RNA sequence: GAUGGGGAAGCUCCGUUUCAAAGGCCUGAUUUUAUGCAGGCCACCAUCGAAAGGGAAUCCGGUUAAGAUUCCGGAACCUGG
RNA sequence: GCUUGUGACGGCCCGUGAAAAUCCACAGGAAGGAAUAGUUUUCAUGCCAGGUCGUACUGAUAACCGCAGCAGGUCUCCAAG
RNA sequence: UUGACAUUGUGAAGAGACAUAGUUUCUUUACUUAUUCAAUGAAGCGGAGCUGGAAUUCAUUUUCCACGUUCUAGCAUUCAAGGUCCCAUUCGGGGCUGAUCCGGGUU
């Protein structure tokens, strides 16, 4: 039959983001000189939001140590942080919340956000509201340093790899039940054109695997496996158990 | 001895002698001749009563004219063909793709007279 | 003193712009700047097998210019030179009635590639010049092994261009000597033995020297201080 | 803006048009202190690098 | 949607500042003279895309068979020089 | 009162509700400038110039789309007792 | 998706045969120039040295860290002031230093 729903985001036609009104992207400040031998101020210009982002945004603003000019920087607003707060970035920074340093140059404990996965990538660990991560381990022979990610995970990275003291600003956002279809809406309106979703099981054959019969069901088991292919891959993919989660999760 | 000093690190490219054309031979052998001169930009009086009115009345010639030439172009030539000065330049086009030119002269030139002085009534 | 005052100026990071420096080391070349540059190296790091790499061992600047110094006294005629000798000989032989030998034997150093190799073969050329450069190398690469056969020794030199000025040519590839006035026989035994005892004679022992395998000086240092340090507390 | 004669585009205080009056109240006395407190800092420093 | 480019047998496809030597202003030096060099900059890298978005500035009175914030009258305003 | 304009406020959001051209201002102080006379056109007055294309009418139970002078469809402003 | 071959090179320890000389082949783990990824209007790399100083001296240095910025919602631009040398003293203007050396591997 027909090309599925999940295969045609692919060519982004309407199904592309709707950036119009967004800030522009955040960013640490790139790794230069200044930031990797000793510290570097700024001020926290503007604490803002970005529309379709949980976390609110900082406009903070830098000198050029090259040229007689402001350059400001976007970043993600950890929690407490406020206009008109100094921001201090460097490998000799001094950890307080808000301040950018490599997780190298942080003990054991350290809570920190926007962290980079190779040094100078300019942020890309722990962003979405609330998310940070925790310094476990250092190496200090080949300089890695142990991470635990919000997911769990736990990850190494270079030393040099910078982060920023706190958490995440805007958390909690996701206790408050959404209530009714338009809130959501509005949510998705600010996003992506992902919403509202038809069951493939309310679809014809031609539309889904789960299309069709004369009663709605799934008619094979749900989970599809990893080997599959373009236009199958619909339901619980490479699904390793299933079914209710009872008991204690978390990582050991 | 030892190497330049640049103090920017990007590289432009360098400035080079552009010299100017010095052909050998011609690009058309003969130059055209004016395109639009005041013969070809005022092409005729135009005389409907309704216009006719505007040179007793107004101080005004009606000209069809050239679609290529415009209010400077108009006003000169008119202005050479004529003898007369001229205050302002009006044009229009007509719905038969022609162009109208409401010409008014300055007060010290009367358009009836030089209208039946080009020889039209 | 006056009202004139030090103020000083404090560059250490946090403050202060920059001053303008020498950014020379940091400068984004042009691609064809970049490429050439990385050949050379790319060109070195390899191990460089003995055939190439007996290259480079390019002969000293004193004994060189002492052979420019001799082979100047050789070069080919000249435009006018020869149009010269034309009318002297087309003129003079015709008339005169001489057998078009109202011109002297001349005496020029011989090349072009194809006209040396001949001449190497025919064991006539009495000392050939190869050079350096030469970028399809292999015009050039069988010379030595050659030279070294036909018993007729040779030097590698510095300059394509620098063989191409000696005989009226930008470039130049190979330079060679067959005849010799007596005037110059002498200093010509001797130039071939300087040159016979740092080529030909070395050939042999050349050959069984690959070459390249030289790392940047980053990773020089890395193991100049990692191979101090290691073996020797 | 440009049809207009400069003074409808300045009050006659330093920062002129650009900067609210208190507001340069205040860069006034943040310059001043901190300019003097830097001479302060470098006092007190200057004595430890000779009182260790 | 061109361009240095990269794919494609090819009609062409991709990319839009992208692995590019990407370009132009202010005046000075001329008093052979018309404009070479002398600085210092600025590195923004096409272009099309709104007769409802942004946007320099005009009004009243009169006038035609049929035009009018467009003509006539008077009174303004903007941009450039 | 009615319609429209506008202000200072207040509600709402896991929604917080374009861009660029263009204009001005300020920080800076390169430099240029008077007493035998210099600076000044962001004050006033004064002079010249402003091209090209559209501009009629219909906009609907007859001027548009529905084979048509079709009871259908087709964006909007003004709005008396 | 999985294997082989080609792109494919350089050391080192270890297995494996002519049957316990090292030409050759794989397991490990090194190297960087191919290839690959990121970054930047390719700006401060790598190596040495100055000064400080923790350090304890088994002749004297055998080393290791450093080696301009953190009360404040200011200000930081004209090859930099200073110092010093030149032009033939004009106004202008230029080197050096201020800001240490060496290698041109942008990181
Ligand atoms: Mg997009
Ligand atoms: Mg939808
Ligand atoms: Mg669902
Ligand atoms: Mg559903
Ligand atoms: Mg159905
Ligand atoms: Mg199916
Ligand atoms: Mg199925
Ligand atoms: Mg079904
Ligand atoms: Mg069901
Ligand atoms: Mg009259
Ligand atoms: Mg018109
Ligand atoms: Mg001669
Ligand atoms: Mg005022
Ligand atoms: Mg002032
Ligand atoms: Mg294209
Ligand atoms: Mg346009
Ligand atoms: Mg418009
Ligand atoms: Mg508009
Ligand atoms: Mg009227
Ligand atoms: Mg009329
Ligand atoms: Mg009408
Ligand atoms: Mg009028
Ligand atoms: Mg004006
Ligand atoms: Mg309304
Ligand atoms: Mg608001
Ligand atoms: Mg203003
Ligand atoms: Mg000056
Ligand atoms: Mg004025
Ligand atoms: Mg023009
Ligand atoms: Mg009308
Ligand atoms: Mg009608
Ligand atoms: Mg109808
Ligand atoms: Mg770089």
């Amino acid at each position: 039959g027909r090309v599925i729903r999940n295969q045609r985001k692919g060519a982004g036609s309407i199904f592309t983001s709707h950036t119009r009104l967004r800030q522009g992207a955040a960013k640490l400040r790139t790794l230069d000189y200044a930031e990797r031998h000793g510290y570097i101020r700024g001020i926290v210009k503007q604490i803002v939001h970005d529309s379709g982002r949980g976390a609110p945004l900082a406009k903070v603003v830098f000198r050029d140590p090259y040229k007689y000019r402001l350059r400001e920087e976007i970043f993600i607003a950890n929690e407490g942080v406020h206009t008109g707060q100094f921001i201090y970035a460097g490998k000799k920074a001094s950890l307080n919340v808000g301040n950018v340093l490599p997780l190298g140059s942080v003990p054991e404990g350290t809570i920190v956000s926007n962290v980079e996965e190779k040094p100078g990538d300019r942020g890309a660990l722990a962003r979405a509201s609330g998310n940070y991560v925790i310094i476990i381990g250092h190496n200090p022979d080949e300089n890695k340093t142990r991470v635990r990610l919000p997911s769990g995970a736990k990850k190494v990275i270079s030393s040099d790899a910078r982060g920023v003291i706190g958490v995440i600003a805007g958390g909690g956002r996701v206790d408050k039940p959404l209530l009714k279809a338009g809130r959501a809406f509005h949510k998705y309106r600010l996003k992506r054109n992902s919403w509202p979703k038809t069951r493939g099981v309310a679809m014809n054959p031609v539309d889904h695997p789960h299309g069709g019969g004369n009663h709605q069901h799934i008619g094979k088991a749900s989970t599809i496996s990893r080997g599959a292919v373009s236009g199958q891959k619909a339901g619980l993919i490479a699904a390793r158990r299933t079914g209710l989660l009872r008991g204690s999760q978390k990582t050991q | 001895k030892a190497l330049k000093v640049r103090t920017s690190a990007t590289f432009r490219l360098p400035k080079t002698l552009k010299l100017a054309r010095a052909p050998k031979y011609a690009s058309k052998a003969v130059p055209h001749y004016n395109r639009l001169d005041s013969y070809k930009v005022i092409e005729q009086p135009i005389t409907s009563e309704t216009a006719m009115k505007k040179v007793e009345d107004g101080n005004i010639l009606v000209f069809q004219v050239s679609m290529k030439a415009n209010k400077y172009q108009i006003k000169k030539a008119v202005k050479e063909l004529y003898e007369v000065d001229v205050l302002k330049v009006n044009t229009l086009v007509r719905p038969n793709g022609t162009k109208k030119a409401y010409v008014r002269l300055t007060a010290d030139y009367d358009a009836l007279d030089i209208a039946n002085r080009i020889g039209y009534i | 003193n006056p009202l004139t005052h030090s103020t000083p100026k404090n560059f250490g990071i946090g403050q202060a712009v920059q001053p303008k420096r020498n950014l020379s080391r940091y400068v984004k070349w042009p691609e064809y700047v970049r490429v050439q540059r990385q050949k050379k190296i790319l060109s070195i790091r390899l191990k460089v097998p003995p055939t190439i790499a007996q290259f480079q061992y390019t002969l000293d600047r004193n004994t060189a210019a002492e052979t420019f110094k001799l082979f100047n006294k050789y070069r080919p005629e000249t435009a006018a030179e020869k149009k010269e000798r034309l009318t002297k000989e087309a003129a003079a032989v015709a008339e005169g009635k001489s057998k078009q030998d109202a011109s002297p034997k001349p005496y020029a150093v011989k090349y072009g590639l194809n006209h040396v190799v001949a001449l190497i073969e025919n064991k006539k050329a009495k000392l050939v010049l190869i050079a350096n450069d030469v970028d399809p190398i292999e015009l050039v690469v069988f010379l030595p092994a050659l030279c070294k056969k036909m018993g007729v020794p040779y030097a590698i030199v510095k300059g394509k261009a620098r063989l191409g000025t000696l005989v009226n040519q930008k470039t130049s590839a190979v330079a060679a000597l067959t005849e010799v006035r007596a005037e110059d026989e002498a200093a010509l035994a001797k130039l071939v033995s300087t040159i016979d005892a740092n080529f030909a004679d070395k050939y042999d022992e050349v050959k069984k020297h690959w070459g390249g395998g030289i790392l940047g000086n980053k990773a020089q240092a890395k193991m100049d201080k990692r191979a101090k340090n290691s073996d020797s507390a | 803006y440009a049809t207009v004669s400069k003074t409808h585009k300045t009050v006659s205080r330093a920062y002129g048009g650009s900067r609210c009056a208190n507001c340069v109240k205040e860069r006034i006395i943040r310059a001043f202190l901190i300019e003097e407190q830097k001479i302060v800092k470098k006092v007190v420093k200057e004595q430890t690098e000779a009182a260790k």
